[PDB]
Parts: C-alpha cells; structure tokens; sequence
C-alpha cells in the first residue's frame, strides 16, 4: 500500500502528534455531518443537537476507542486485512453498516488531522493518511466481500 | 437544500477564506491530485507539478466560480448553467470526482481556518459542495 | 432536475404501470430484501417472507407515494414533504438504501414492461428515482 | 462464491443467455444511462444519441467481449480475483475507471436479464446474480487495493 517513505513519513507524524482528543472530534462530526450514522448509536444518549453530539461524554469515550483501532491499524500496515478481520465482522454482520461509512468516517479523521495540525499536514502527508484510511476502510468492508 | 442558516454558514466562512480564496482553490486541487490520482487523467494537458503556474490558474478559476455559487446560494442551478454543461456534456467528467474534490476542498479550509470549521459549518459547507456538485452534474444532457 | 423529455418518459411510463403499481411496488421490496439482506433490518417486526401481506401491504403504500411524485414532477421536494422528514429524520435511513431500492424498481419495470423499458425511458426513470432518492434523503440535518 | 446449488442455479439459467445481444444491451445501456461513461470510448465513432450508442456497432462487439468476460467468471465463480487479474490492470492501471463504474455495469447487466427473461428471472435468481456481479466489480478492482 504504502511505500517505505510513506510508512515512515506516517509513522513519524503519529510519533509526535497529540491525539487524544481526535478521536472523539472525528466520531462527533461523523454524526453531525452524516445524520443517518446517528442511527447506529442510540444508546449514546442525547444527540439531538450539533452541540449535544459533540458535547455526549459517549460520543467522546467511544471515538477514543475508534481511534485506538485506527492507530493498532498504524502498527499493522502491513496487514490491515488481519488487523480488522474480527471488526469487519462485527460492523458488518452484526452492526449492518454500510461498507460506505467506513470512507465517511477515514475522511472525516483526515479533515480532523488537517484541522488540528496546521502546516505540517501537507498535501504530500495527508495523501500518505489517505491511503491509510483506504486501507482501513477496505479491511473493515472485507466481510461484504 | 440549503436552510437558511446552512447559507448563513456558508457566506461566514467564505468571508473568512477572505483574499486567500485563489490560494485554496489552488491547494485543493494539489490535494486532489496527490491524494487521488486517478483525477489527474482530467487534466492531461497541464503540468501537475506542486506550484505549477497552471494548476494556479486553474485554482483561481475554481475558486472564482465558488465565489461565485456563495453569492448565488438561493439560486445553484441558475447560477452554475454553463458550468453544468462544461463538465457534464463537454468534460465527461465522472460524478465520483466532485466528491473528491470536495473533500479536498474541506481538508483545505479546515487546515486553515481551524478555528472557524467548527462540526455545523463544516456539515453546512458539505452541503454546500454536494450540492454545488448535484448542480454541475445534473445535465449529462 | 427532470427535462421535459425525462418528464414525458416517467408519465408514460408509470401510465403503462397502470393499475399494476402496488404489485410492482411488492415485487421491488421483495426483491431488495432478498438481494441485499441488510434493508431487512429496517423492518425488524416484518414478515418480508415471499406472500407477507406485510410486504404487499407496504407495496402498495410505497407504489402509491411514486404515483404522487409522478403527479408532481415540479415539485418533488413539496410533494414529499412528510415522508423525507420519516424516512430521514425519523428513521434515519442510510442513503445507500434508496440506491438499492431504486434499482430493485429498475429490474422490476424492466421484467414487466419490456417494451416499454428503452434505454432512454431507464435513463428517465434512473434520474426520477435518483430525484425522488434526494429528496427522502434531504432532511436528516 | 456462491453455495454449490446456488451454483448450479446459477449455471443452468446462464446457459440461455444469448452469447450476442445481452452484452451490447448492457454496454450500450451504461453509456446511455451513466453518459459520463462515454469518456472511456472516444475511439468508438457516434455516441451522441441513445440510438446511435445502442445501434454502434462498436458497442454490441465490445459488449459481446464484456459479456464473454462475465460468461468466464461464470465457471469461475470460487476465484473471481485470479480470472479477472488480466482485465484489472488493464480498468485500473491502465485506463483508470473508477471502480463505482464497475457496480454500475453489473447492475445494468441484471436490469437487462430483467428485461429479456422476465418472469424466469426471479427475485431469488436475481439474488445469486447480485453475488455475481459484486464478485466481479470487486475482482476488477482490486488493483486499487
Ligand atoms: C475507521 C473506521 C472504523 C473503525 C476503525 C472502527 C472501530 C471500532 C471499534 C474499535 C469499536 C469497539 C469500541 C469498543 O471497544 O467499545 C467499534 C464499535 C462500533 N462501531 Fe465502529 N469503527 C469504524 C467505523 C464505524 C462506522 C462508520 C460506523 C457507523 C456509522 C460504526 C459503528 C459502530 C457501532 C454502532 C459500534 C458499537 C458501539 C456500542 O458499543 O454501542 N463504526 N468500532
Ligand atoms: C466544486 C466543483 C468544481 C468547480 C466549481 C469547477 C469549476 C471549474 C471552472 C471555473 C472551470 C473553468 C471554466 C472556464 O474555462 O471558464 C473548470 C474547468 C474544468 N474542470 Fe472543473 N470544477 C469543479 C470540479 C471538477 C472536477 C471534480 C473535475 C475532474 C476531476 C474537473 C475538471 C475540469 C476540467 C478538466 C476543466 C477544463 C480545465 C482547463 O482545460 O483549463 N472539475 N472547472
Ligand atoms: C422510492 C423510495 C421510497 C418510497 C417512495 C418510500 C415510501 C414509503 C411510504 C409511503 C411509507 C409509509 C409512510 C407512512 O406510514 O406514513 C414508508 C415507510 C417506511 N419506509 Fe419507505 N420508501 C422508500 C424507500 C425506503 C427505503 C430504501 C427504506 C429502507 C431500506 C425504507 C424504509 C421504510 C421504513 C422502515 C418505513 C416504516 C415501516 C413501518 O411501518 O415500520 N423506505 N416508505
Ligand atoms: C464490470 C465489468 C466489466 C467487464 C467484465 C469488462 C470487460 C472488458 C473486456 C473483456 C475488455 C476487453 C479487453 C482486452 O481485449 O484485453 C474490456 C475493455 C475495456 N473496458 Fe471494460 N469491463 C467491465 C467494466 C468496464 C466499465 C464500467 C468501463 C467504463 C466505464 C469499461 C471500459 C473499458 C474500456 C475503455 C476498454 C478498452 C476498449 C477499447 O478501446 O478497445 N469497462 N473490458
């Protein structure tokens, strides 16, 4: 997928980056920006609003969780398909979400990284995370196929 | 469609992209073709290189015409005629591409105005896109 | 979004449909459900088994609504006002959904009226559906 | 794939498929349909009109290649990835399609068995066919992933 001076270029600014909050920020707007996601998540409790989506204390913890998953993925690169066989199960067979969301969601992360992060997330940088989000999108949809 | 505060949204941030609207046009579509190869076969005529004086020139047109469509928001179809005829009939150009340069488009005012791209106007300037793109796709002819 | 000649294509179209709608509209959701499983879900305390009076019940309510889009092809957004704010405010129903209903209406209309079924008449009908698809999809906010 | 009797549902319908017109229906349908698609064939003379595209001699030989492509898959149905490698660089590396355009085609392909079996083509044989063509798209595009 990667070449080695993308997984490294990756690797590095995973290194440093501070990412605790990202996680949660990128599951939030999923939901606010694609409201039929909201679907998956009733349990989460009040997502009524913009604000109420953002502010949900589960909305938070699980986008942490989402971005753990991501970031074991970025340990993994090499075997995404591996890494996510049990998740795409899961998301698909028992969550039924549409393969689509999985792109939704690794697009979101990216406008999240690019919001974050400032000049350091180049063109060059955030084309290496878009191959990354691809890579997990297509391992979690893997159980569709 | 846009609601009325989508477009409230959308016309606040374009005012903060403010004399920078070139600029982004031009990245966006850097973006586009690094991440997304495939879009460069469009563009077989133009030297893709990063800073090319063509994909500049090509940044501003795009980015004229949104100023454009923000200028218009009660009226898209109206508005983006004669481009909806360029890139359907003429340009071919397959209904995929729009998404990604649209989302290329929100990489680049996110990276650049962080604190503006707050979850409602990014969902606000999604639909702006989408629909900018529905109108410049809906006549294949 | 229709042209004239699209408008023209879906009336003619749906008046050979005639008093065989709600059959057709049973046959499409039939066939959704079997070929894409999921779309069930959306359905939990459905009978979708083939003969459920269920699904020839919603048959005939989904066959019903098309009727009145057909009626209103200026006005789609108003003539479907209520069953955009079901559908995506409501239930939330993934957009990728009405793509896989739209084309199990598609194969349903080709098997029943082979001769009336020209490519230009699909290519009508493809962008009615894909019209009508926006519509219910417009109000999830 | 597919089971074994879902197989063998599959085979015996097949066999009626007329090897000459089905193909350059379905072809001659994309481009009609999904006009954007005409971008690929700018060598193949008049596509202006939906009866110069159905009637382009050009599209029912292509179509007949298309559909020779998909009778094969047929007797192929556990390796679709290997039987279509081939044809994957030449739509990806090559030409660049983007692979929703693949999905689009398969699905035209079932709308015209529609039109030309009718009452055979039953929602549960139209079912195994969905497999197919999803098979098929995904092999064709796997030199995206
Ligand atoms: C990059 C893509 C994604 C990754 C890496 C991912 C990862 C995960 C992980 C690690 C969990 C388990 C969290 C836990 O241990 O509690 C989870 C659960 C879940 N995911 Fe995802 N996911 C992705 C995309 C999606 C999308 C797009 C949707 C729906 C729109 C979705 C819907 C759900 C739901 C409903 C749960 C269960 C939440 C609950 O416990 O109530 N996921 N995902
Ligand atoms: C928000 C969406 C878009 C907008 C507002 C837009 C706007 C424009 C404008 C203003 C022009 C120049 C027309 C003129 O000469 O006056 C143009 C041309 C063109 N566009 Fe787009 N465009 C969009 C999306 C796309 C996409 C997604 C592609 C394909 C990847 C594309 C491919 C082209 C091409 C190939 C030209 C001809 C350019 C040349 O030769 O200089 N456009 N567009
Ligand atoms: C052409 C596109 C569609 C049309 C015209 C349509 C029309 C309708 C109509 C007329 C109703 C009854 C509303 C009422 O009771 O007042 C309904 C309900 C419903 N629709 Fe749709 N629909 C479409 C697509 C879909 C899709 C793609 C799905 C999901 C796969 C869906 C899921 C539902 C559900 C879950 C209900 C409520 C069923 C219940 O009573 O529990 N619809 N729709
Ligand atoms: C989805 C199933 C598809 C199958 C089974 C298929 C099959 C084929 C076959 C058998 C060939 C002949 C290649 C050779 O002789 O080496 C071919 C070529 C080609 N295909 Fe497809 N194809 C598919 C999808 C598509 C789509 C969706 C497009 C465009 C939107 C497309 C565009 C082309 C083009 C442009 C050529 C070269 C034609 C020429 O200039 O000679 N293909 N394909």
């Amino acid at each position: 997928m990667l070449t080695a001076e993308e997984k490294a270029a990756v690797t590095a600014f995973w290194g440093k980056v501070k990412v605790d909050e990202v996680g949660g920020e990128a599951l939030g707007r999923l939901l606010v920006v694609y409201p039929w996601t909201q679907r998956f998540f009733e349990s989460f409790g009040d997502l009524s609003t913009a604000d109420a989506v953002m502010n949900n204390p589960k909305v938070k913890a699980h986008g942490k969780k989402v971005l753990d998953s991501f970031s074991n993925g970025m340990k993994h690169l090499d075997d995404l398909k591996g890494t996510f066989a049990a998740l795409s199960e899961l998301h698909c067979d028992k969550l039924h979400v549409d393969p689509e969301n999985f792109k939704l969601l690794g697009n979101v992360l990216v406008v999240v990284l690019a919001r974050n992060f400032g000049k350091e997330f180049t063109p060059v940088l955030q084309a290496d995370f878009q191959k990354v989000v691809a890579g997990v999108a297509n391992a979690l949809a893997h159980r569709y196929h | 469609v846009l609601s009325a505060a989508d477009k409230g949204n959308v016309k606040a941030a374009w005012g903060k992209v403010g004399g920078h609207a070139a600029e982004y046009g031009a990245e966006a579509l850097e973006r586009m073709f690094l991440s997304f190869p495939t879009t460069k076969t469009y563009f077989p005529h133009f030297d893709l290189s990063h800073g090319s004086a063509q994909v500049k020139g090509h940044g501003a047109k795009v980015a004229a015409a949104l100023t454009k469509a923000v200028e218009h928001l009660d009226d898209l179809p109206g508005a983006l005629s004669e481009l909806s005829d360029l890139h359907a009939h003429k340009l071919r150009v397959d209904p995929v591409n729009f998404k990604l340069l649209s989302h290329s488009l929100l990489v680049t005012l996110a990276s650049h105005l962080p604190s503006d791209f707050t979850p409602a106007v990014h969902a606000s300037l999604d639909k702006f896109l989408a629909n900018v793109s529905t109108v410049l796709t809906s006549k294949y002819r």
